[PDB]
Order: C-alpha cells, then structure tokens, then sequence
RNA sequence: CCUGUCAAACUCCAAACUUACAGACGCCGUUUGACGCGGGGAUUCCGGUGCGCGGGGUA
RNA sequence: AGUGCAAGAGCAAAAGAUAGCUUGACAGUGUUCUUCCCAACGAGGAACGCUGACGCGAAAGCGUGGUCUAGCGAACCAAUU
RNA sequence: UUAGGCGGCCACAGCGGUGGGGUUGCCUCCCGUACCCAUCCCGAACACGGAAGAUAAGCCCACCAGCGUUCCGGGGAGUACUGGAGUGCGCGAGCCUCUGGGAAACCCGGUUCGCCGCCACC
C-alpha cells in the first residue's frame, strides 16, 4: 500500500484465517486433513484433500444437519461436536477416505476441547487419525454430562426454548446410537 | 444504533512505576486483586543495567472490579481535557489508566479473523469526556 | 597536472564515498550566481553553453571557467546586476594518480571531475534582452578554460 | 572470484524481488512430480533447505526418483551427467 | 522462395555463421541454393546476411540458371527439359521452376543437387564490402537485382 | 513546494544477448556405424595478433 | 529491529522475543553435490536418505548444532574406546 | 455463497472512502463462568455454556480512484542501448551506414476498489 516495495501478506494471512506455517506441516503428511472448525452456534467437520486449483472437500458434516437425524438440542456444545465429527467421519468412510490428520486451524489445543471431540468422533467412525487419548475430554463430558449438572444448579432453566429442564445426555446416546447404525441415510 | 455504540470500560490498569516491589501490597488492597511484576528493557546509567528485573507492578481491572475502583478513584482526581487520548482514553494520578471502547471491541482482540476497529467505531476524546462526565463528576 | 590525463571517460565510474577516502575538496565556490532569490522564469532570455564532445571536467576547470564567466557578468552588470547564471554539473567522479614501478599501481586519490556528455548544457544564464551580448561574451571566456569545443546556444530569445 | 565458497557471486540469483519477500506458499513445497517429468530448477530465496548448488540454477532436468521427500533430478552439467537432490520448493514443471 | 549466393569466403567468418551456410548446403563461394521463406529459414539467412546475396528471382531467371547449372544428385548427366521430364514430377524446367518458387518441392525431392554452382559474375559484382542500399552486393536484393546477379553468374 | 546533480562494491525498472530442456526445419548417421563406451600412443601446460567487452596504468 | 563475528543473502501468528521443558551438538550406514564449472584428484564441507535410540508437541511435524556461505589437516607413531 | 468453511493465484487482491443487509435461518457483536481449559494479575484473550438484545464493528452485497499496484492506447521512441557486417567518417576519445532486436523515466487517456477452485447452504 505504501509503495512499489511494500509487501502485502497473502490474502488468507490478511484475513487472519490461515496459519500457513501450520498448514505446510499439516500437508507434509500426504494424508487428507480433518478440518475442524467452530462458530458461536455451530461446529463443522470437513475432510479436505489437496488439489490443482485449491483444496477438495471429499466429505463433511455440519452440526446443523445433525437434527436431520433426531437432534433437538443446541448445536454448539461437546455432544454436538463429537456427533458432528462422527457424522463427517462416517461420510468420509463412504467416499473411500481411510485416514486423516487433525487440522484445528487457529483454534487452541486445549485438552478436552471440541476440536478434539470432533476428532474422537471422526476416529470412532473408523478413520485412522494420529491422536492422543489423554488430551480428549472424558467420555461423560462428551455425552454432555457437564451441562446436566450445570442445570442441577437450577432455579431457572438453562435452556430458554424448551428442549427439556434437566437436559439430556441420554439423547446424545440415542443419536450416536442412530449414527453407528448401518441403515442411516448419509 | 446507540446501544451498540455507547461506550464502556474495557480495563482499569493501576500501576506504580518505581525502579527497584514492596509496593505490591497496597495495590492489592486498593484494587482487590493480585498485582504483577514489571520488568524493564535496555540498560540505563541510573544503576539500571539489569534487563529483566522487578521495577514496578500493575493491576488490570475489568467489569465490576473496574467500576468499584473508579467510584473511589475518580473523585481523587481533577480530570482535564488535555488529560485525554486521541482514542478516548485517560490516565490520572501511582498511575490510574482507564481504557474506554465500544461494544464489539473483541473484533481486534480475538485470534481468528481479528480485524482493526474502523476509525468511525473508534471512541473519541469528546465522546469519552461525555460518557465519563455523564457519571459522577465534571470535565476540564 | 595536464587535463590530457583525465579528460576522457576511459575508466569505470568511481564515485562511491563509502569505499573511497581522502577525497580533496571541490574548488567550485558557487553553482548558482546572480540574483538567486529570483526565478529563471522572470527573464526573457535564456542562454546555455553546450559541450560538443563527451568529456570529464576537473573541478579546477569548472571553477576557472565559471569564475571567468561570472566575473565578466559582474563587471558588465554589477555585483548585483539583473541576471542569474547556473553551473548545473557537479564533480562526482573521483580521480587517481599513480605517483614502485607498475607494482601495486592503483593510484592515490587526487581530485574530482564531472562527466559531461556531448550536447549537454554545462552552464545556463538568464538575462534581459539588454545584457544578452554580455552573457554570450562571458561564455566565450568560459569555454576557453574547458577541454571541448562548445556551442553558445540561445534558448528563449526571438529578439534578433 | 576472491573466494570460492558455494555462494560466491550469488547475490542476485538468491535474492528475492521485494514483493516476493517472506514465507513462500506451501503448495509448491508439497507438489508431487513423477519419474520422467521435466522440471526447471530454481532456488526459492525464502526456502533455506532442500537446495542444490546455486551453479545449477536454471537447469531443466528429469525426475528419476526420490530420496525421502526430496527428488533425484538428472541433469547434464556441460558434458557431464549429474544427479541432483532437490525438494519441490525449488522445482517447477516444464510447460 | 529466396535464392542464396555466397559471395564472401570462409576465412575469418564466424564459425556459427559458416556452419549455417553449410546447413543451407553452400560450401563454396559463388555457390547458390534455393530456400523456402519460413521463420526457421528466415533466421538462417538473416544470420548470414553479411556474406551473401539473396532475394526472390523471376521465373525466367530461375529457369535460365536451372538449365545452365542444375545438377543430378549424382553424375554429370545434363539437366534439360528431357531430363526433367524423365526424372521429375514436371514436364520441363518451367514446371520445376514454378514448383520451386511456389515452394511445393525442393531440388533434392526431384533428384537434383540442392546446390547451383554458379560462375563468377560477368563484368563483376557491386562489391562485397557494402550492402545493396549502399551500392554493394551483400544482403537482400530486388527481384530485378537478384536477377541481374544470377544472370551475370549463369 | 520549487529548483541543480550522481553511483564498480545503489535498484521501482530493464534490453540486445548468453544459457537449460523440448518440438519443428535444416544438416548428419544407420556397407563412410554417427552418439556413447573401453583400451594403446602422444604432443602440450613461455604464446602472439586483430576485433568486441573489459580491470590497472598519464601512457 | 533482532538473529554471536565480514560481507552479501534468508526470516514476522517466525528463523526474532519471553517462558517452560530438553540434550538430535546422538549411534550405525549410505545417496548426491561440493571441494575440482565444463573435466580426473584427497582431507574437509553441505543437502538428502535408510536403521537404531531419544526429546518436545494434541498431532501433522521439528531436531543429523548455531538461518545460509569462513572457523581447517595425509602417512608413520602414541594415547584413548 | 440473504451473510458459511477449506483453499489456489498471492496488491488487478493494498490504503482511504460512500451506500445497503438480517424475529425462532447464517456469521458475528452479544449474555454468562458450574464444568474441560485459561490469565507470571485480569472469563480481556484462550476455553467452555448459552440466546435478552443488535446490524453499531466485523462480515457479505453495491460502488467511488485521491494514494499504491496490474495491464492497455497514444506521445516520449524505433529514441537510449544493442547481436552481425563495413578499404564509411574522425587527429583522437569516438561516430556513421546496412542488417536483426529494442528499452526506462515521464505526460495524457483508459483498466484495476480481485480472479478462480472445492464443499456446504431458501
Ligand atoms: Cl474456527
Ligand atoms: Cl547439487
Ligand atoms: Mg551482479
Ligand atoms: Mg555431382
Ligand atoms: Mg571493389
Ligand atoms: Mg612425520
Ligand atoms: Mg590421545
Ligand atoms: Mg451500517
Ligand atoms: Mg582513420
Ligand atoms: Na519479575
Ligand atoms: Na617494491
Ligand atoms: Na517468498
Ligand atoms: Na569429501
Ligand atoms: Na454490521
Ligand atoms: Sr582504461
Ligand atoms: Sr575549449
Ligand atoms: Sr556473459
Ligand atoms: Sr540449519
Ligand atoms: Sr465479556
Ligand atoms: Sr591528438
Ligand atoms: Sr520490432
């Protein structure tokens, strides 16, 4: 902008959306990337592969289309994240994808987080992904227990819209139960 | 249009720039939360050749902690027009700095897709003098 | 030292002060003469001294030609006459001399010169129609103190 | 030359034009080439490792295999055949 | 189709320039060859511009030179209408001359040596130290100019 | 703002040109066997001149 | 700017800074280039592999010393593992 | 693509500016700290949990050229420089002709306020 000699960062750098140094290291695997992302309300998992004119998404799952299988709960929590990964994973297996590397973009590797939940989901779906168990939240939290107990300290319903009062991690079970099933329309 | 444009207090930073501390204790009482050591840079003739070493302490307050402090700190000063930033910030006094900003300031403080706050959304000295003066005291 | 020694452009450009030390000061006292508080546009006549051959002009020569030229203008128009003359070139090229036979011959620094391409304006004067012949005479004296033949070219001036 | 190290006289060829300054795009550092493919050799100023001897900048060789992630590229330096070990970051497909 | 005639000897001429002439089948002074007007051939003549005389000849001129200097790929056998008819895809020199000028064939294709070994120019040429525009004999010629030369060397 | 100048160890620019690989044409090779490979024998390692480009030097 | 030291070059969610951890400044054995353009020549050097054992990281991955180009030494003999 | 995710090229995309856009949709700002996690002090950030409010930021859409950048026309310029040739000129430094190539600055007028790929989505 200042003059001829001025150096403008690559577009995805200006936009602060792509960590190019991490990306390169990610791509050195030769494997597809399990792109885990988040929004204030949603969680998205994509299986991306390298291409001539840009990346190629071979499969993916959004937390929104989770309801499409019997989900009436919010879509920005642990249970949602895990299931969203699993869904994406299952679809990945469908398209012939068998292995991946976790790309968490600009998110932090915090133990027990959602991008790690998405990973546990995608792994159970049958996808081989380099991981570390003791960095994944314990089972119960994935189910959504941490939120149930939070609702125990009631006095006023945690969820505004009525999905339930004491919430339900048991619903998480029903959904995972439904996804691991063969029938399911992917 | 105004609810998302009306100012607020991002942080109140209280700090004592000494030069070698024992003063952390008073800041912990006048503010309510733990203070932080202050290291210096570059060597200085004034027997200050040690790069990293205690030389001060500060405490950054946010939310209630910030207001509950100003309710007893502001009355201890005589704010003036010149004593204000070009961004709508002011510091008085033991130093006391007040960082004011508009709602979605996070856009420039978050990790992902962060962005610089447009000059139009940047607070102004005038818009700042108002907000504050419009709360327990006078201007110049 | 004769000019035959340096008048030709037969060596690389040697001007980098960061790699050259002990460079003698220039003998050129002024580059802008006459009433320099006034603009060249305020004059009806503009006459330049054009060099006809490419050469190097040592600072000692610029000073003498400039001197003998401005000096005439001062004598014919006064210490504050209504005119202004300019020497547009500066001696950027550093000169050497090898003053031990041809062994380690790289010369010591002895002076500076300005490179002038044929056809270029070395000097340019601005005057009124009256003092037009006085400047043409100041230039006649100036080109007698610099290597090449010169053209005394009159630019703005249709008062013939 | 006054010295004979590998980088002697490489000021220009190993310097980036100001606008191409800074970490290079990962795409070309991961590009895959097949045996028999013609590839131009050109060191990328921004990429430290995987380089070949600067003297070979501008060669158009032939990939004949790889060693780890680097490629083995055949060239003919003057009249002599040589094998160059070089990473994708310093290569470009011909045509 | 341009007619090329070497007018300056090999001594002291650049080797790459000399190899170019040889690729154009000329190995001696006064030797002439016919070259199609292609981008590839164009570079070649442009490179040998200072040691040759070239241009497009007239049908009549080409015919005169072919009759007088054309030769078989091998042998001393004369090249006349009868030879042409009994050996080429044409009925006489004219048919050949036309096909050459229109670049439909080459001397070799018709069992003829690619080279016409001309005679020194009758009455001498305009000099080999200057181009045509300066009064010399080197470089691109007029069809009338090339014809004057080729005929003087028939 | 205006106005006066520069760079072998400066460059926002930038040739001619040199150069890697390939295709085409040309030339050449498949009884004159090219290209490549192995082996025997050397001589040679004071050079000079013109032209172009130079660096040193008043030359 | 900084990055130990010449010069030129490289580097910004880093190759710089701070903090913490760590000992890959590791063992074995090669490929290639360089040394020595072309074009044979040793020591030395570099890039890139395979094997072993490790460090850190969620992981991809990074680490065959210091961002790159200087900091080097035959045979015989001795000491050492 | 009535607002999304991952990119390729890496300013034609920068700098600056104007206008427009969102009741259970999207992205956000936003609300809030029991948990996983976090601040050498701050739930600011990171992380988690969530919908009372909002389109003022961001973002997306439409657009403006003053600066920067890209390409194009006309002028500068077939100039500067230059590969090949010459019993052409010049005391000489050097120049010229023929042949084949051919800029840069700058001025004036246009272009440029990204293009493209994959996936998802009233
Ligand atoms: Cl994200
Ligand atoms: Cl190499
Ligand atoms: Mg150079
Ligand atoms: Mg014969
Ligand atoms: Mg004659
Ligand atoms: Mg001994
Ligand atoms: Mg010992
Ligand atoms: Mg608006
Ligand atoms: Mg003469
Ligand atoms: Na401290
Ligand atoms: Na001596
Ligand atoms: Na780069
Ligand atoms: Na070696
Ligand atoms: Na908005
Ligand atoms: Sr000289
Ligand atoms: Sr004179
Ligand atoms: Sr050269
Ligand atoms: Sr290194
Ligand atoms: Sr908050
Ligand atoms: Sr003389
Ligand atoms: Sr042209």
């Amino acid at each position: 902008a200042t003059g001829p000699r001025y150096k403008v960062p690559m577009r995805r750098r200006r936009e602060a959306r792509t960590d190019y140094h991490q990306r390169l290291r990610l791509l050195k695997s030769g494997k597809p990337r399990l792109v885990a992302r988040k929004s204030n309300k949603h969680v998205r998992a994509q299986l991306v592969t390298l291409g001539p004119n840009g990346d190629d998404t071979l499969a993916s799952a959004h937390s929104s289309d989770l309801a499409e299988y019997g989900w009436e709960a919010p879509t920005g929590n642990m249970p949602s994240a895990y299931l969203t990964g699993l869904l994406a994973g299952l679809r990945a297996q469908e398209a012939g994808v068998e292995e991946a590397v976790l790309d968490i973009g600009l998110n932090s590797p915090t133990p027990g987080s959602k991008v790690f939940a998405i990973q546990e989901g995608a792994i159970d779906a049958g996808l081989d992904i380099p991981h570390n168990d003791d960095v994944l939240a314990d089972w119960q939290r994935t189910r959504g227990a941490h939120i149930a107990e939070y609702d125990e300290q009631l006095e006023e319903p945690l969820y505004s819209g009525d999905f339930d009062a004491a919430d339900l991690p048991e619903h998480f079970d029903e959904l995972r139960e439904t996804l691991l099933d063969g029938d399911i329309e992917l | 249009f105004h609810e998302m444009r009306e100012p607020r207090i991002e942080k109140v930073v209280v700090h004592m720039g000494i030069g070698h501390a024992n003063a952390e204790d008073i800041l912990g009482e006048i503010t309510g939360q733990m203070p932080v050591r202050t290291k210096a840079k570059r060597t200085v003739g004034e027997f200050d050749i040690r790069e990293g070493d205690p030389i001060g302490a500060k405490v950054t307050l946010r939310d209630e902690m910030a207001e509950e402090f100003l309710q007893t700190a502001l009355p201890l000063a005589e704010l003036a027009t010149s004593q204000f930033d070009d961004t709508g910030n002011f510091s008085f006094g033991l130093d006391v700095t007040v960082n004011l900003v508009r709602p979605g300031y996070r856009v420039a403080k978050r990790d992902k897709a962060s962005r610089s706050i447009p000059t139009k959304h940047r607070l102004n000295p005038a818009d700042a003098v108002a907000f504050i003066e419009s709360t327990y005291d006078v201007e110049v | 030292k004769p000019a035959s020694m340096y008048r030709d452009i037969d060596k690389p450009a040697y001007t980098r002060r960061e790699y050259i030390t002990g460079i003698p000061g220039s003998k050129i006292a002024q580059h802008k003469m006459g009433r320099k508080q006034k603009d060249a546009d305020d004059y009806p006549v503009q006459i330049s001294l054009i060099v006809e051959e490419t050469v190097q002009l040592r600072h000692g020569s610029l000073e003498a030609s400039r001197l003998s030229a401005n000096r005439h203008l001062i004598k014919e128009l006064g210490e504050e006459g209504d005119y202004k003359m300019t020497l547009r070139k500066f001696p950027h090229q550093v000169l050497r001399e090898n003053k031990d036979g041809m062994r380690a011959a790289f010369g010591k620094i002895v002076g500076t010169a300005a490179r002038v391409q044929a056809g270029e304006q070395l000097f340019t004067a601005y005057c009124n129609v009256e003092d037009a012949e006085h400047v043409k005479e100041a230039f006649r004296r100036a080109y007698n103190k610099i290597t090449p033949s010169c053209r005394i070219d009159s630019s703005p001036a249709g008062n013939a | 030359p006054s010295s004979n190290g590998p980088l002697e006289g490489t000021r220009g060829k190993l310097k980036n034009k100001p606008r191409d300054r800074g970490t290079s795009p990962p795409q070309r550092a991961v590009e895959e080439f097949d045996d028999g493919e013609k590839v131009h050799l050109k060191i990328d100023p921004s990429v430290p490792n995987g380089r070949f001897h600067p003297r070979f900048d501008g060669q158009t060789g032939t990939v004949e295999g790889k060693q780890g992630d680097a490629y083995k590229v055949d060239i003919v330096d003057g009249g002599k055949e040589k094998t160059i070990i070089v990473t994708a970051a310093h290569l470009r497909r011909q045509e | 189709m341009h007619a090329l005639v070497q007018l300056r000897g090999e001594v002291n001429m650049h080797t790459d320039i000399q190899d170019t002439l040889e690729m154009l089948n000329i190995h001696h002074v006064n030797h002439c060859t016919l070259v199609p007007e292609t981008d590839a051939y164009r570079g070649m003549v442009a490179k040998v511009n200072d040691f040759v005389a070239f241009g497009e000849p007239s049908q009549e001129t080409l015919e005169t030179v072919l009759a007088t200097r054309a030769e078989p790929l091998e042998g001393d056998a004369d090249v006349d209408d009868e030879w042409v008819a009994e050996h080429t895809d044409y009925d006489d020199i004219s048919g050949l001359a036309f096909a050459l000028l229109s670049e439909e064939t080459t001397l070799r294709e018709q069992g003829l040596s690619p080279t016409l070994r001309l005679h020194p120019p009758r009455g001498g040429h305009d000099g080999v130290k200057h181009p045509v525009k300066e009064g010399g004999q080197l470089g691109k010629h007029d069809t009338e100019g090339i014809d004057d030369l080729l005929e003087a060397m028939r």
